[PDB]
This record gives structure tokens, C-alpha cells and sequence, in this order.
């Protein structure tokens, strides 16, 4: 769960950085 | 009503798994329905899984294979999924999404109902009272079902729970000491079993009372999600509006839970216990609790969820939350199944919490509760003696132990073992129970009052 | 020592649960054997 | 426990409440001793300060601001006010008010005190009678409770008075007694009247019309059980009495038992 | 004023133009006004966990920003009302809508504004009189059994400027007005209180007083106290209904608040069917307990936020009634199901899973919930004492006390009544197991027993010792049989049988001992333990003599006394007076004395 | 698929369905009995229990065992399968009949007498597997299995 | 006495600073005012759960059973504020109290507190149920600084030997209790019966104590010898003969 939570956090960060 | 023209978009902005992300959408609704035309003219339905600003994440029912940007069109229907309901859909077969698969016409709606429904008001829910006879002695005489009870069958993979379900659907009815109905809803059922249900009900003529939903294992998992909600919306229509006692048989809630897991992961939610979503308790409860009698309406809804316990682990989230939400359990047993007893309903761990309301004078018969308790006690003692028999050997047993072993044999051979097409009224199940209890003399029927023994024991 | 030293897993959980049920079944069988032997022993004492 | 601002607001409120209790128990300034005992809290209301002024005083410590001590003092005055009110019409003597104030002030923990328990029982009786409409039970209870209030005004709650204790016990028993037990209600009330030392216990305590209704209640219970017209007329003649008397109850007993002996 | 929906996914909604929104504040999202709770903020955005179904909510829908966090609406009209865990009145919804379902996004006022209440001001109050939080400025004649004391909200104060004259008003009427620092506050008969904020009290006093139930096993061996914290195993045949019904009907509690907190549908319908029909005797008249009971009842398909907020709403209503000086028994039917709702909300928020899956704060939440119980010196001017006694039941899987909810409950409670299906099957009613059960309030109650029932404490100690001794002898009797026991152990076994069959066991359905006054209970136990002492003395002082007395001789000689002890149950306080019952038990003691003396 | 294949069996291999049922029953009975046999001991078993254990061992060793690399058992035609199981199950039925007939009677029959009286029958039942369809004709194998049935009936009738 | 109170209804995050306030005051008193300070920190479990809440809100790496990865460091920052200092006459003696969840000493709170602190006094439900007070289980109890707090000079010179031999005899008594449940009384040797008697009298006389009873170390050691005398010299294998021949006979 913690690994997947970290991964989702990083995907969100990448999506923000895409803008 | 919607007198408003629909909007068709070509503004597909992404396609990620089963999700088509559209942009520039005018005021998207969450859970809106959408009909998208692929480049080649094929049409697929879908549901707005998520919404943000002008974006719309349309989960396509069928796969996204073949969808593209710049040519896929996507008509937003402007309303949430509403199922048409009538009495005519009693005696029909529909796929998981309500489209008929019996080569009959599409349902001519008496009303349109939102499949999500609304929770039944606790102050309006009434205690279930009377019995719904299933024709299967192992439950009619030992785990009977009250009108309004939710009592799941717990079975492993490969046990004949589908066959039991078909028998219950063919035979169930009121104790009759034409306002009964059955809504059967198979979730994740393989082609062979779906064809078995469709042919079985049609052949044995129960169809005039059965509304059958089939969601094949290769039909979309989102359609699997909306199958039990169609089933229970139709059940609510028939029961609380048409005023008839409905039995809802939801086959393979384990498959439903797998579909729920798929949709949850599509939303990108971190898994919960054993991989299932954290809100599975609330979801299973939203399905189950669409049941029970209500204040001032003669109709009712009785549920028999059917669970394939993975690994036979009763602690697995599906059976565990189902045990928390429902009001009993009917175990199907591998040992009995191998011994070739049908139905292999192990009566010892099975329990019906409202059996005491289901049975009794004016409902089944005066002696039902006593016969049930006595049969259970004698069966437990019979199993104990059968264990002791291998330790001490038959020649060392007392005569009481021999009587208990004879009762165990005749109980599993005459009472439990039924045969798929042998329909027993509860009176006949009780007469068989008494034939078994006449193996013992009165003095060892210690859980039946003399008031009942003197009246029913003779003959 | 406290633990069986089987490494955790769902398969390990299934194995250990089966072994627990087996141990309990054996306990009950041997306990009924003991009760039978003790009944006969008391009968022989009286006789 | 309490926040600072709320604590000082409670100090202000309890000073106001003590002022109100004093001005309600003694609207004539008769209780000089008690008012002197409470002068340090009464002053802030005798002068017409504002809530904010007294709050500032409490924050400064100028006024009494120990909330526990204020609670003890206010509870003493509140119990005294309950004792003065629960006897309503029966004005209590100033000497008795002061003596019982001293005893309550002396008690270690009022909320556990027999004084408080007796006041609660008196309030039970008074509350039931404030609402419930006339019946055999209600007439008996109102009568016994009025006599109990007179005894409380005369003796005070702070003593083991046998009369007051008997009235408490029997009145609460009649209150708890089921409403449909007409015979047991009559038996309890008759037993009280019989065991009471006086012969006309209710004279001068109840209004004359209520006394008449009480004797009528007795007459209506006695009459249906009779068996002779002469004795029925004698019961009617007894009904002329405007006062209830132990000898009158003896007379009704004689009538009913003579009817029995005629049977 | 209004925000706008900016996105939706499941229950989560994201609203724009919510600059002024406050954390955990409630909103009404959508045109249907689905209730939601602001769980996160960013810029002018506000993220809302919508309790209800979001299907149909669309971007651009208004989001009405209710200026309060989840708060119970307290005032006249609670008594006899059935509420959801979010304070929605289920009976009023059903009556007004004529529908068997809760309408999606229903917005019915919790306390009816239509109905008029009779209100009598506190006679002493005047214009300009100084008034503070918790002060009673009037009494409402809500029911014959409950007078509802209208109190100033805590955190309110000032100088009265307008107090209405006695008469008929309604929850919308401004009944009082006060002034503080020039700011003028106008108060109606209703006050709104956040459910998760502890209602203040001047002092949380120690819980030195019993919470009677009339069930001998509960009152004598395992006493609870007004302001206590108790646990009850919840199972099928255990019979928690015995405890709930006894508390509702007979307990010295002035008010009852019953919280379903996530029950099965029909299991909740049973409570709603039973409780209205229960009755109690007050001032010799039979009154329904719904004149003094309030139900926060909700099933398993009700919003998860409702199930999690059910306990807090119940305890806040109980605190409100405690503030008026009442004693309020709050019975949560399944804290396990509340904890599962908590775990579900935690999982939906995607928080790290703690022990066995439950959130990181299950223990802290249970502690801060059970802490709200206790006998208190209430806020405000009229000196008052109230209490809230929490009887929160817990459901251990198959009797496994190890799961976090049960473990924390049994570490945080101070009484555990430990019902038992095995005793239920053996017909031992109540099904209290009297071995796993316990009560840590025994010490606190010495002050009370030594004053009012002086002889009860050693009596209770001896009874517990006798039960433990039989528990020990049951193992020996298996190995070597009954006759092997010494005469002292035979006395132990037979007196313990007498106690279990005719003291702990209790036929609640019958008039004579449905309610067992504590004087009757202590007299019963006094007679039985006197029998124990006398038999022990007779056997002990003659074991060395030629004429050695035995339990067999005792049983044969004093069969009459044993029968009378066993029949002691049958004395009926409603047909036998308290004095008569005491006299009869003293007579039984004297006759037992005479028989033992003639034998010795 | 057994429910669907019952119609095929009823037409082509009529006898196979009860044989299948009884084989499954026997195997489950052995599973139940072995737990006591190992946890406690074989001393207390009854004669029908001995028959169940021994015929179930026969079915497990000589019917449900098939070395696929051998010339004769790389493929087992269904007539061979049903014949083998028919003989084994008929042996079980007749052994149970013997012990049931002689229970509560002076000349009580036991597995200890059946095994010794007709050990040749048991050996031939074990050897049924070795018949090779490739070189032994279908008719020849059927004749061999009918001969084993005849020998079994004769042996049981002589013991009885 | 100085009390810092953070009740169950008080804020959770403030339990993080409450220990630090208390220990800052203790350090002012001990290392600047030269008081001898005894610091008690009640429910370090309710502290570790507040720490877990904060770390979960921060989404930091978890340790075992959800607790933060740096719980060892944080509980060290708390506990290590104890002990004497060079040139300053004060001291700080800590006695943290923590509730083992589910009575499991391996749970991260008790485990890390055991790693950090200089011992643990173990309170046993299996003794509380038998109503022994104090229900201390010496066998898992430990005190790392005993090894120099006892000896000749301070206290008495048989202190270490008596302590070690009591531990050994208690452990063997527990072993005998464990085995007698399997084999029964009839199969025990007289040495095992000696060990069972020692265990019984040890819990009765040595552990069990009045809640207001202050036994000097000399009284406690004399009780220890009265218990060790249950055994012959040869079975007291820890004690050297130079100590046995001097203290055993009396």
C-alpha cells in the first residue's frame, strides 16, 4: 500500500509538472 | 423530462485502458451515460467515471480497442443510467445492462427508475415474519427463510451452488397453507452455466415468475457492476409498487467483487484488505439492504446472495463482510459433495437468524421449531458418535449410539439428499423430519416438548 | 520454541490452519479414547 | 477544567444567580445574618454594575472568584430557597430559616445530604400534584402533601421528625402506588389518618371546599358497598360534615361493618 | 456564499470559489443538496467527501456552504424522535414524504418548527440580569415524564435584554435576548453543537453511585455506576436485549439514548419495533419509554459518514441532557460497526492502515469517545449534577477479544458484562457468564454500600469466592467424581448451585422478579451466604466429633429451608411491600438459624 | 460437465454413472478413515471399514494410477476404463454383501477371510490395467474383464 | 511535584510536546537547580500513537505495524534525557509507563522502548489475574545498571548472587510448571518439586507485597536467601562457594 501510495503521489506530481 | 438536444463531441483527448478522456465538455454529469461511435460505425456505451472542469473520463463498457482521437464521436445522453421497469419483464431474460437476450422486444417501460435506488427508511422497514419455502429440505426444515431476510449461500469453487440456485428459482414459493416473483441475477457466470439457467427455467416452466439477468464472464465488468442493481431495482418495483413477494438470487457475489475491484483500480484507488476496495462493505450493503418488508405495502424482497469463497477461507473479505451485512448463512460442503449427497448443505454451520420468525403456528406448522431443533441436536450427536465409532469400534457402542448412527444415515439419505427436481413443501419436509425422529423413542427427543410429541410423534 | 518456523504467506496460512484443525481433531479423538478407557477402567475397579 | 474566559463568565453568572436567589428567598431583606454572610457576593448586584464590569472584577480577583467556594455557597442558598419554596403558602419562621441555613452551611457535602434527599422527595410530590387532576389518589396525595408542607414549615427538614418521616414515606408510597388500585389507595390514606396523632389532622390546612371533596371521596367509596337503606341514609347524614376526622372515619367503618353484619 | 462543483469522483467532489470555506465544514452539494464535508483545502478549492450518492452531480452545480461543522441540533422535540446518524429525523421524513426511502439529499429540519411547546421562564430572570453559559432560562413541558430545561449555549453569556413571558412558542421563536460588550445575541429554544466537541462542565465528578438495572447478576456481582463505561458482547443468542430493555425500562437513568450505529436492516427494524412498545411505571401510571428515549438508528446501507457520526451524535445528545442534571444511559449497539465505518472512511481517504487494517487513530477515537461519559457538576448557574453512562457493546469475531476494536474497548471501559450464548442455551437468563465479566467500579461503590447497604460488600466477596470455588471443583469432579469431595467442598458445590439457579438466574418475563430492588437482592444474598456460613460452621466444628455432620444430613434436615431459600425469588415488591419482603427474609434467616442450631 | 455427459453415458456406457458415483464415495470414505487410522490406530476398524480401505487402495493404485510411458497405458480406452472400474466396484459390492450377510451370525466373514480366500481375484483385479488395447482386441479385453467378473461371482458364492 | 496533563479528550498532536515540556523542566531542575528529579511519562503508547498520526498525515516511510520509520530516534530523543552529569549534582530518573498492546512485548512501542531504555519492569496479567501485587514478572524484567548499582559497599555483597540464583530458580520453576501440565504430578522428581515449591513461595513472599510496604534491600535479600535455602547448596550453581558458605547456613 505504501509503495502504491508513493507511486500515485509521484504520478500526480508528474501530471502537475506537465502543465 | 429532457426536451433538450444531446451533444456529440469529437474532442477525444486520451484513451487509457477502458477510459476515453474527452475535453471541452459542457457541464459534464458524473455517472452520465454516453454513446460513442467508433471510426468504423460501431457503437459502444459508457459511463462518465470521473469529471473535472471540462474533462470527462468516459469508461467504455466494451473495450477501448478501436477508439481513436480525431474521429471517435461521443454523444452525451444527458442523464444517469435509468432502467425501464414493468411487470412484463417478469418472464424475460436480459443481459447485465438490461438489453433483452431472449429474442423478445425491448422492455416497454411502466416507469424509469434510477438503478442506484435509495436506502429503505429504517423506520419504515418492518420485521420479516413469514416463511418463503424453497423446496429444499436442508433449509426449509432447518434454515428456513423469512420474507425479507438476506441469507447468503456460502460455497466453494466447483460445488453445485448454481444448481442449488436454479432449484430454488424453480421451486420457491409461498407456503400455500400468484403474488410471488423471483429476480435471478447471475454475475460473472460462464457461458455453460448461463445457458443452463436459461434452458432450465424455460423448460421447467417457472419462467412466468422469473426475471433473469445474465452477465457472462466475458461481458463487461462494468455491466457486471450494474447487473445486481438492475436486478434489485426491478425487485423494488415489483415488490414495493406491484405488491408481490420477490426473491432475489444474486449468483457469485465473489465475481461481483472482482468486477468492483476492477472498476476501483480503473479509478486508480489504492487497494484495501486482500486487494479489494476499502468501501466494499458499503457497496455490498447497498446491494443487500435493498430488501425487507416495508410499512403499509404487502410486498417484500428476500435475498439469497451466493458466494464462492476463495480458498474456502471464511475470513476472506467477501464472505466476511457478507456475514456482517446479511442475516445468516447456508453452507455448501465439499465433503458431502464428494460423498455425492445432493444438495450438499451442511446443516451444522449453516444458520438462519430469523428462522424463529419464519416458522410457527399459522406460518408453517405448530411443530416446525421443535422438529428443527431436535433434528439438529440428533445430527450433532450422530456426528459425535460417528467420530467415536472409529475409536471404540461398532461392537463397543451402546444401543443409543446405534440409534444415533442410524438416524445420521437416514438423515443424510432421506432428508438432506433430495435430487434436483424433487420439490418438497415445508409440510412434507416436516413429515420426513418426523419419520426420522421416530427412529428414537420419545424419551430421547429431549428438545421437543411433550405437548408436541404427544400430538405429532404417533403414526 | 514458540513458532513453527514456516515462512509467512497465504499458502503458509492455509497449511498452518489445516494443521491446527488436524491437531484439534486428534485431540478430540484421543480425548474420547481416554474417556472410553477411563470408563472401562472405573468399571473394572468396581468389578 | 474550564477555559479562562468561561471560568470568569461562570463566576459572573454565579454571582448573579446568588443575587437572584437572595432576592427571591428574602425579597424583604429580613435575613440579616444570611445577607451578611453573602455580602461580599451580594454587593456586586446591589450596585448596578454591568456584566463586563463584574467580569473585569472577577479577572482582577476583587470579587469572589474561587468557583468551588462559590458553588458551595450558592448550593447552600439554593437548597434553602428550595426549602422555602416547596412549602409555598406556609411561610416559614425567620428563626427557623436562619437555623436551617446554619445547619445546611455546616453540612459537609449537601448533594449527599438527607436534607437534599427530603427536598427531592417533597419536590416529587409537589410536581405530581402541580399537574395531575383530582382523583381518589390525587386528593389523598394533595391532602397528605399539604399536611407535610405544614409540618416542614413548622419543624424544618433538619431533624429526625417522626411525623415528617411518616408523611414522606406514605406520600411517596401512595405516589408510587398504581393508579388503578383504588382499594389500596383508600387503605393507605385511612391508615395514615388513623395513625396520625391528631383527630382532625387536616383542619385549617386545606380549604373548606377541598375538605368537603375529601369527605365526599370517602362517602362515595363507602356507599356502593352497603346493604341497608337506613345505613345509607346514615352515611348521607355523615356526609354533611365539612371536616374529616378520625372519629368520622371510625363512624364510616361502623356503618360498613354493620352493613356486613346485616349481611 | 455558494461554491461551484469543479469535479467529481465517487463521493469526492472538488468545489471552486470556496475561498472562505472552513475545514470539516458541511456543504450541500448539487441541486439536490447532497450533504458533504470539507476534508481538504487548497487555494480557493475545497475537497468535499459527499456522504450521499454523487451520481448526477455535474460541474457548475451550486455548493451551498453551511456555516457549521457536523453538529447536532439540540432542543425540545428530541424525546421520542428517531434520528439518523446525521440527525435526520427518519419518522418525520417518512411522514412528510409518504415514501419508504430516504429521499436523496433530504433536508428536513431535525427539530420540528411547526409544533408549539409550552415554555415557562425562570421566574427570577429580569431585564439586565446577568446570565452565563449553561444557565437554565426556562422549562418546556415536553412530556409528562421529562421536563426540558432550556439552557444558554456554552460559550454564550451577557446581560438579558428580552426574556419571553410564559406561553406557547416554537423552535423558530426568539425566546431570549442577551447583550455582551454591545453585541446582541438572540436565542431561540434550539442550540446547535458540533458533535465532536465535548460539551463543557464545571467539573467531571467521580462516579460514586450505582446504575441500577434490577438484574441481580448485574447489580450485585458486576455493578455499574452513573457515569460509567461498559461493554457487552454482541452475538445472536446471547440476549443483549435483556440488558437494553432492562436499562430502558427500570434503570434509574432519567433519559436513554440508543445508537444503532450501523446495524443490519432487520436487526435495526427489531429495535424500532420494540422500543416504542416498551413501557415503564412512573407515579403509578404506565408510560411508554419513548417519552424519555431517543434513537439514533441507521442501517448498513446508510451513508458511511452517518455510521461514523452516529456515536458522536448520540453522545452529544446524551451530553446535552446531562447538562440539565439528568442521568442519561447511552447504549451504542455496535461500536464494532462504528469502527468498521471508521475504517471505511479511512480507506476512502487513503490513510495508512494501522493494526489489523483499522486506522491510525482507532484507539484515540475510542478513548476520546468513552471519556465523554461521567458524572459531572453541570455548567451554568442552577447547581445541578448530571451524568452520561455509556454501555457501548462490542462484537468480537467468534469471541476473539483480540481485534483492535474489542481490545481497545476492554482497555478503555470499566465494566464488561460478558453475555454468553452457552448460558443462553443452558437457559441461564441473564446470560452473564459471571467469570469473564468484571466491574472495576467496586472500590468506588464502597462509600455508597457502607452507608446504605452496609453488609453488601463482604457478601459479594463471599459470593464471588463461592463461584470461583465451584469453577475449581468442576475439574476435580471430572477426574475423581463428586463423592470424593470433602464436606466443605460439597457445601460449596451445593450452595453455588443454589446461587446460580435461584440468585443469578432470573425469569425476567414474570412479574415477581422482572425488577429486583437492591434491598431484595442484598437480602437474598444475605440469606444464602448465611446458609453458607452456618453449614460451613456445622461441618467444620463436627468433622472431629463422632456425630460428624455432612451435607447429606444438612439436606435431609433442612430441606424446608433450602426450598424457602430457592423460593425467595417469588416475593413480589408490587404485592409484597419492601417491609414485608425484608421481614420475610429475616424470618427465613431465623428459621435457618433454628434448624442449624437444633442440628448442631 | 458430468450433468451434461450423463445423457451420453446413459446411451453408450450405461453402467458408468453409478460406478463413478461409488468410486467417489469410496475415495472420500478412505480419506475420512485414514485420519483415524493414523491419529489413533487400525485396531478398532470394522469389517466394512477394512473393505473400504482395501478396495479404495485398489482403486488408487490400480485404477487411478497410469504410467503414461508404458506400451499398454499411454492411452486407456473408455471401454477399458469402465470395465476396470466396473469390476473393482462389483468386488466392493460383493465383499460388503458378504460381511453384511454374515454379520450377527456364527460364521462371520471378514476382510481377513476374503483376502485369503480369493487373493487371486485381487491380483487379477490389480492386473486388469496391463491389458493392452493395441494388441489385445476390444473384445478380448472385454472377455478378460467378464471372466474376472465370473471368477469374482464364483469366489464369493463359494465363500458364502 | 510538577504535573503536565494531556487527557484523552485533549488534542492528540500536543502529546508530542508534552514529554518534551516535562523533560525540559526536569533538565532545568536537575542540571541547573541540582534537584534529584524523578520523571514519569504516562502512556508512551498514547504518545507513539500521536507520533503515528503525525507521520501518517505526512505520509512518511512506516516501520513495523504502521509506526513511523524514525520512532526509534524520536523515543530516543525523549528517553535519553536522563542520567547524571559531570560536575552537576543533579540527576533525572525516568520511569516511562507504556501499555503493551495485546500484551505483546514485540509490538513496536515496547520493543523500541526496550532498545532505547536501560531496562523494563514487566507487569504481568497472568499475575494480576491471580491478584498478586505488584504483578511484576522478574523473568522478562531487566535493569542494565544493576550490575554496578549492587555489590560490596553499596547495598550488600550477596546481592548479585541472590538475584542471579533467584532468576535461575524461577526460570526452572516455570519449566517445571510447563512440563507438569503435560506429564502430571505423578511423574515429577524431587528436584522438580523443590523448584515448584520455590516458585510458589517466591511469588507469595518475594514478589507479592503490600502497596504501602517499603522493604529495605536488606529485607528483600534476606527473603531471597530464605527462599534459596529451599535448595541444597549443590543446586545453587550460580552462587560461588565463598558466598554459599557465608550466607547460606544462617
Amino acid at each position: 500500500f505504501y509503495r502504491l501510495k508513493k507511486i500515485q503521489e509521484k504520478k500526480k506530481i508528474i501530471k502537475e509538472k506537465s502543465e | 423530462y429532457l426536451s433538450q438536444p444531446r451533444l456529440t463531441y469529437k474532442t477525444v483527448s486520451g484513451v487509457n485502458g477502458p477510459l476515453v478522456i474527452l475535453d471541452h465538455v459542457k457541464f459534464p454529469r458524473y455517472a452520465e451515460i454516453v454513446h460513442l461511435t467508433l471510426p468504423d460505425g460501431t457503437k459502444r456505451s459508457g459511463q462518465v467515471l470521473e469529471v473535472s472542469g471540462s474533462k470527462a473520463v468516459v469508461q467504455v463498457f466494451e473495450g477501448t480497442s478501436g477508439i481513436d482521437a480525431k474521429k471517435t464521436s461521443c454523444e452525451f445522453t444527458g442523464d444517469i443510467l435509468r432502467t425501464p421497469v414493468s411487470e412484463d419483464m417478469l418472464g424475460r431474460v436480459f443481459n447485465g445492462s438490461g438489453k433483452p437476450i431472449d429474442r423478445g422486444p425491448v422492455v416497454l417501460a411502466e416507469d424509469f427508475l434510477d438503478i442506484m435506488g435509495q436506502p429503505i427508511n429504517p423506520q419504515c422497514r418492518i420485521y420479516p415474519e413469514e416463511m418463503i419455502q424453497t423446496g429444499i429440505s436442508a433449509i426449509d426444515g432447518m434454515n428456513s427463510i423469512a420474507r425479507g431476510q438476506k441469507i447468503p449461500i456460502f460455497s466453494a469453487a466447483g460445488l453445485p451452488h448454481n444448481e442449488i440456485a436454479a432449484q430454488i428459482c424453480r421451486q420457491a414459493g409461498l407456503v400455500k397453507k400468484e403474488n410471488f416473483a423471483i429476480v435471478f441475477a447471475a454475475m460473472g457466470v460462464n457461458m455453460e452455466t448461463a445457458r443452463f439457467f436459461k434452458s432450465d427455467f424455460e423448460e421447467n416452466g417457472s419462467m412466468d415468475n422469473v426475471c433473469l439477468f445474465l452477465n457472462l464472464a466475458n461481458d463487461p465488468t462494468i455491466e457486471r457492476i450494474i447487473t445486481p442493481r438492475l436486478a434489485l431495482t426491478t425487485a423494488e418495483f415489483l415488490a414495493y409498487q406491484c405488491e408481490k413477494h420477490v426473491l432475489v438470487i444474486l449468483t457469485d457475489m465473489s465475481s461481483y467483487a472482482e468486477a468492483l475491484r476492477e472498476v476501483s483500480a480503473a479509478r486508480e484507488e489504492v487497494p484495501g484488505r486482500r486487494g479489494f476496495p476499502g468501501y466494499m462493505y458499503t457497496d455490498l450493503a447497498t446491494i443487500y439492504e435493498r430488501a425487507g418488508r416495508v410499512e403499509g405495502r404487502n410486498g417484500s424482497i428476500t435475498q439469497i446472495p451466493i458466494l464462492t469463497m476463495p480458498n474456502d477461507d471464511i475470513t476472506h473479505p467477501i464472505p466476511d463482510l457478507t456475514g456482517y451485512i446479511t442475516e445468516g448463512q447456508i453452507y455448501v460442503d465439499r465433503q458431502l459433495h464428494n460423498r455425492q449427497i445432493y444438495p450438499p448443505i451442511n446443516v451444522l454451520p449453516s444458520l438462519s437468524r430469523l428462522m424463529k420468525s419464519a416458522i410457527g403456528e399459522g406460518m408453517t406448522r405448530k411443530d416446525h421449531a421443535d422438529v428443527s431443533n431436535q433434528l439438529y441436536a440428533c445430527y450433532a450427536i450422530g456426528k459425535d458418535v460417528q467420530a467415536m465409532k472409529a475409536v471404540v469400534g461398532e461392537e463397543a457402542l451402546t444401543s443409543d449410539d446405534l440409534l444415533y448412527l442410524e438416524f445420521l444415515q437416514k438423515f443424510e439419505k432421506n432428508f438432506i439428499t433430495q435430487g434436483p427436481y424433487e420439490n418438497r413443501t415445508v409440510y412434507e419436509t416436516l413429515d420426513i423430519g418426523w419419520q426420522l425422529l421416530r427412529i428414537f423413542p420419545k424419551e430421547m427427543l429431549k428438545r421437543i416438548p411433550q405437548s408436541t410429541l404427544s400430538e405429532f410423534y404417533p403414526r | 520454541k514458540d513458532r513453527i518456523e514456516i515462512f509467512p504467506s497465504r499458502m503458509a496460512q492455509t497449511i498452518m490452519k489445516a494443521r491446527l484443525k488436524g491437531a484439534q481433531t486428534g485431540r478430540n479423538l484421543l480425548k474420547k479414547k481416554s474417556d472410553a478407557l477411563t470408563l472401562r477402567f472405573r468399571q473394572i475397579l468396581k468389578k | 477544567g474550564l477555559t479562562s474566559e468561561q471560568y470568569h463568565s461562570q463566576v459572573v453568572g454565579k454571582i448573579g444567580y446568588i443575587a437572584r436567589c437572595m432576592q427571591t428567598i428574602d425579597p424583604e431583606n429580613n435575613l440579616k445574618k444570611i445577607r451578611e454572610d453573602y455580602q461580599d457576593v451580594l454587593i456586586w448586584a446591589e450596585k448596578n454594575y454591568r456584566f463586563e464590569e463584574i467580569l473585569e472584577a472577577s479577572k482582577s480577583g476583587k470579587c469572589p472568584n474561587d468557583l468551588d467556594a462559590l458553588s458551595r455557597r450558592s448550593l447552600i442558598l439554593q437548597e434553602l430557597l428550595r426549602l422555602v419554596s416547596s412549602i409555598s403558602p406556609f411561610k416559614m419562621k425567620l428563626d427557623l430559616i436562619e437555623s436551617q441555613y446554619e445547619k445546611m452551611k455546616q453540612h459537609v457535602n449537601l448533594w449527599k445530604s438527607d436534607y437534599h434527599v427530603k427536598l427531592n422527595q417533597l419536590n416529587q410530590l409537589t410536581d405530581y400534584l402541580k399537574n395531575a387532576a383530582p382523583t381518589p389518589k390525587n386528593n389523598f396525595l394533595r391532602a397528605m402533601t399539604s399536611v407535610l408542607q405544614m409540618q416542614i414549615a413548622q419543624y424544618g427538614i433538619t431533624e429526625d421528625n417522626e411525623g415528617i418521616n411518616q408523611l414522606f414515606k406514605l406520600g411517596l408510597h401512595l405516589l408510587a402506588m398504581a393508579n388503578e388500585k383504588i382499594d389500596e389507595q383508600y387503605h393507605l390514606f385511612k391508615g395514615y389518618v388513623k395513625d396520625q396523632p391528631e383527630e382532625s389532622p387536616f383542619e385549617g390546612i386545606l380549604p373548606a371546599e377541598d375538605q368537603k371533596i375529601l369527605v365526599k371521596t370517602m362517602i362515595d367509596y363507602a356507599m356502593p358497598k352497603l346493604s341497608s337503606k337506613v345505613l345509607q341514609d346514615k352515611l348521607s347524614a355523615l356526609s354533611s360534615s365539612d371536616v374529616l376526622t378520625k372519629t368520622l372515619l371510625d363512624s364510616i367503618d361502623r356503618i360498613v361493618k354493620e352493613n356486613e353484619k346485616l349481611n | 456564499t455558494f461554491g461551484y462543483v469543479h469535479g467529481v469522483s465517487g463521493p469526492v467532489v472538488t468545489a471552486c470559489d470556496m475561498a472562505g470555506a472552513a475545514m470539516y465544514e458541511l456543504v450541500r452539494v448539487g441541486h439536490s443538496e447532497l450533504v458533504g464535508e470539507i476534508i481538504r483545502l487548497e487555494g480557493d478549492m475545497a475537497t468535499i467527501q459527499v456522504y450521499e450518492e454523487t451520481s448526477g452531480v455535474s460541474v457548475g452545480d451550486p455548493v451551498l456552504r453551511t456555516g457549521k461543522p457536523l453538529s447536532v441540533e439540540l432542543g425540545p422535540g428530541i424525546m421520542g424522535a428517531i434520528f439518523d446518524g446525521i440527525q435526520r429525523p427518519l419518522s418525520d421524513i417518512s411522514s412528510q414524504t409518504q415514501s419508504i426511502y430516504i429521499p436523496r439529499g433530504v433536508n428536513v429540519s431535525a427539530l420540528s418548527r411547526d409544533i408549539k411547546w409550552e415554555f415557562i421562564p425562570s421566574k427570577n430572570l429580569r431585564v439586565g440580569s446577568h446570565i452565563t453559559g449553561g444557565d437554565i432560562y426556562g422549562i418546556v413541558n415536553e412530556n409528562s415524564l421529562i421536563k426540558h430545561k432550556i439552557m444558554l449555549p456554552p460559550r454564550s453569556r451577557g446581560s438579558v435584554t428580552y426574556i419571553a413571558p410564559p406561553g406557547n412558542y416554537d423552535a423558530s421563536d426568539v425566546v431570549l435576548e442577551l447583550e455582551f460588550e454591545g453585541v446582541k445575541e438572540k436565542l431561540s429554544m434550539v442550540q446547535v453543537w458540533p458533535v465532536r466537541q465535548v460539551r463543557p462542565v464545571t467539573e467531571k465528578l467521580p462516579a460514586n453511585h450505582p446504575l441500577l438495572t434490577g438484574q441481580r447478576v448485574l447489580d450485585a456481582l458486576f455493578p455499574c455506576v452513573q457515569g460509567g463505561t461498559t461493554a457487552i458482547p454482541g452475538a445472536f443468542g446471547c440476549g443483549k436485549t435483556v440488558i437494553s430493555q432492562s436499562l430502558s425500562k427500570y434503570s434509574n437513568s432519567d433519559v436513554i439514548i440508543y445508537v444503532g450505529c450501523g446495524e443490519r436492516g432487520n436487526e435495526m427494524s427489531e429495535v424500532l419495533r420494540d422500543f416504542p412498545e416498551l413501557t415503564m411505571e412512573v407515579d403509578g401510571k404506565v408510560e411508554s419509554i419513548m417519552k424519555r428515549t431517543a434513537l439514533v438508528a441507521n442501517t448498513s446501507n446508510m451513508p458511511v459518514a452517518a455510521r461514523e457520526a452516529s456515536i458522536y451524535t448520540g453522545i452529544t445528545l446524551s451530553e446535552y441532557f446531562r447538562d440539565m442534571g439528568y442521568h442519561v444511559s447511552m447504549m451504542a449497539d455496535s461500536t464494532s460497526r462504528w469502527a468498521e465505518a471508521l475504517r471505511e472512511i479511512s480507506g476512502r481517504l487513503a490513510e495508512m492502515p494501522a493494526d489489523s487494517g483499522y486506522p491510525a487513530y482507532l484507539g484515540a477515537r475510542l478513548a476520546s469517545f468513552y471519556e465523554r461519559a461521567g458524572r459531572v457538576k453541570c455548567l451554568g448557574n442552577p447547581e445541578r449534577e448530571g451524568s452520561v453512562s455509556i454501555v457501548g457493546a462490542v462484537s468480537p469475531p467468534g469471541g476473539d477479544f483480540s481485534d483492535p476494536v474489542t481490545s481497545a474497548t476492554l482497555g478503555i471501559v470499566q465494566v464488561f458484562w460478558g453475555l454468553d450464548k452457552k448460558l443462553a442455551q443452558r437457559k441461564h437468563f441473564p446470560s452473564v457468564n459471571w467469570l469473564i465479566s468484571y466491574s472495576k467500579y467496586m472500590r468506588a461503590l464502597d462509600e455508597y454500600y457502607d452507608k446504605h447497604f452496609t453488609e453488601f460488600v463482604p457478601l459479594r466477596t463471599k459470593a464471588k469466592e463461592i463461584l470461583q470455588e465451584e469453577e475449581d471443583l468442576a475439574e476435580i469432579v471430572q477426574l475423581v467424581g463428586k463423592a470424593s469431595l470433602a464436606e466443605t467442598d460439597k457445601i460449596t458445590l451445593e450452595v453455588a448451585k443454589l446461587i446460580k439457579d435461584d440468585f443469578l438466574q432470573q425469569n425476567g418475563y414474570t412479574p415477581y422478579d422482572r425488577f429486583c430492588p437492591f434491598y431484595k437482592t442484598v437480602g437474598m444474598l444475605s440469606n444464602m451466604i448465611s446458609f453458607y456460613d452456618m453449614a460451613r460452621r456445622a461441618v467444620e466444628t463436627t468433622a472431629q466429633s463422632d456425630n460428624k455432620i455432612t451435607w447429606s444430613i444438612i439436606r435431609e434436615h433442612m430441606g424446608e429451608i433450602l426450598y424457602k431459600l430457592s423460593s425467595m425469588k417469588f416475593k413480589d415488591p408490587v404485592k409484597d411491600g419492601e417491609a414485608k419482603i425484608k421481614a420475610d427474609y429475616a424470618q427465613l434467616l431465623e428459621d435457618m438459624q433454628n434448624a442449624f442450631r437444633s442440628l448442631e
